[PDB]
């Protein structure tokens, strides 16, 4: 089994937030929930178990209870920190047998919205001498955590051979990511100028290179 | 509290067996289990399997098939395998010291009372449970045996720092490490190029230089290898310095030293 939890759930800071995970008699129905604190970077952290009972170093605000066959987790002052995945758990048959939830992200609101910084690196000459040529764009300090890009040669959009990583929050909290086109060095040297066209929120921010322009 | 240590290959092929070790050390009367738990990827926590002191394994019924956990007393180690894996396996496998109890109890069902509760006896013969009739008293005739039932308690109350392991075909491959200068402020960088499994780290002029330091989660290319960059942002006026970007790559045993200058 999977326990039922929503896919996402917000709340302003201060604010009680809580998160529900709705399972039957033979998992939840059970009678002890533990529930489960993931962010990016970190090992798991359990806050709760046996329905209510909070692990140690949890704060207060976190609590948790049971109706039935559906379990929720309360945080009672949400703060900035509590960004995260929660995931609830329970035996299931057997105390040797554990299913999860489906978990839930929570995304603390109010966050100021940042445009990227975009820097573009050319190929470096070390790799031109292997006929290879990678352009990176590296974007940063971007929030919400999304954006597309865009590659562009002399005008034409381009496809092949772009890889883009998804966007991973820094330690500012603000979010990052990175853009590659993979090249040949004769490629690279085929164009007038490549560009990499960042948007977020419905704005752009372009960079270029000049091959012939470059060192 | 126990200090749980995952060990084993952080790279494997498609198809073989992934076999990992912890060391759980701790006290040595802990009635907690060892598990695993494992996380790939966009994916939610799942339970693998456990064992305990008596040696009693559990595992994940729709896993069970492809796992094996033993214990090795002597090594203060247990062990899990995963058999035949495809990159539906690539995870964070986490070992776990774990809580696990079970809690039996006896009930009469409805319409239904224990027989130690009826006045006269006989009440139902020997049955556990005497039917009650409309006005309320036991009956001789039809009785039940006690409905059971299993309360079943688990949660983990120590993970470890889990392991990652990525399965590909892709083989051990060193970086090239290349370094990166544009075309008041001077930013600069480095490529860390294709290479495989991860990690890599990356610091600069000898861990000596942090601040303004950005190293960027790595991509993963339609070779099967990874690619990360570094970039440094410093004041115009250091650019008479030196710079190096410090890379190293332990699974094939690279470290390099590069050298960085503007163009
Ligand atoms: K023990």
């Amino acid at each position: 089994a999977v326990l039922n939890q929503p896919s996402s759930v917000s709340g302003s800071l201060g604010q009680r937030v809580s998160i529900t995970c709705s399972g039957s008699s033979s998992n939840v129905g059970n009678g002890y929930v533990s529930w489960y604190q993931l962010i990016p970077g970190s090992a798991p952290r359990t806050l709760i178990y046996g329905d209510t009972s909070r692990a140690s170093g949890v704060p207060d605000r976190f609590s948790g209870s049971r109706s039935g066959n559906t379990a929720t987790l309360t945080i009672s002052s949400l703060q900035a920190e509590d960004e995260a995945d929660y995931f609830c758990a329970s035996a299931e048959d057997s105390s040797s047998n554990a299913v999860f939830g489906s978990g839930t992200t929570l995304t603390v609101l109010g966050q100021p919205k940042s445009p990227p910084s975009v820097t573009l690196f050319p190929p470096s000459t070390e790799e031109l001498n292997g006929n290879k040529a990678t352009l990176v764009c590296l974007i940063s300090d971007f929030y919400p955590g999304s954006v597309t890009v865009v590659w562009k040669a002399d005008g034409s959009t381009i496809t092949r051979n772009v890889e883009t990583t998804r966007a991973s929050k820094q330690s500012n909290s603000k979010y990052a990511a990175s853009s590659y086109l993979s090249l040949t060095s004769s490629d690279w040297k085929s164009k007038g100028s490549y560009s990499c066209e960042v948007t977020h929120e419905g704005s752009t921010v372009t960079k270029t290179v000049k091959p012939s322009e470059c060192s | 509290q126990v200090q749980l240590r995952e060990s084993g290959p952080s790279l494997v092929k498609p198809s073989q067996t992934l076999s990992l070790t912890c060391t759980a050390s701790g006290f040595s009367l802990s009635d907690k289990a060892v598990g695993w738990v494992r996380q790939a990827p966009g994916k939610a926590l799942e339970w693998l399997g456990s064992i305990d002191t008596g040696g009693n394994t559990g595992y994940n019924p729709g896993l069970k098939s492809r796992l094996s956990i033993t214990k090795d007393n002597s090594k203060s180690q247990v062990s899990l395998s995963v058999s035949s894996v495809t990159t539906e396996d690539s995870a964070t496998y986490y070992c776990t010291s774990v809580h696990q109890e079970t809690k039996k109890y006896q009930s009469c069902p409805d319409g239904y009372r224990e027989r130690s509760d009826c006045s006269n006896r006989p009440a139902c013969g020997t049955s556990d449970c005497c039917r009650v009739s409309v006005f309320g008293n036991c009956l001789t005739t039809l009785p039940v045996s006690y409905s059971y039932t299993y309360n079943y308690e688990w949660h983990v109350d120590v993970w470890g720092q889990g392991l990652l392991v990525t399965v590909s075909s892709a083989s051990t491959t060193a970086p090239k490490v290349y370094p990166l200068s544009s075309c008041s402020t001077v930013t600069l960088g480095c490529l860390v190029s294709s290479y495989m499994p991860e990690p890599v780290t990356v610091t600069w002029n000898s861990g000596a230089l942090k601040s303004g330091v950005h190293t960027f989660p790595a991509v993963l290319q339609s070779s099967g290898l990874y690619s990360l960059s570094s970039m440094v942002t410093v004041p115009g006026s250091t650019s008479g310095q030196t710079f190096t970007c410090n890379v190293a790559h332990p699974a094939s045993s690279t470290k390099v030293d590069k050298a960085v200058e503007p163009k």
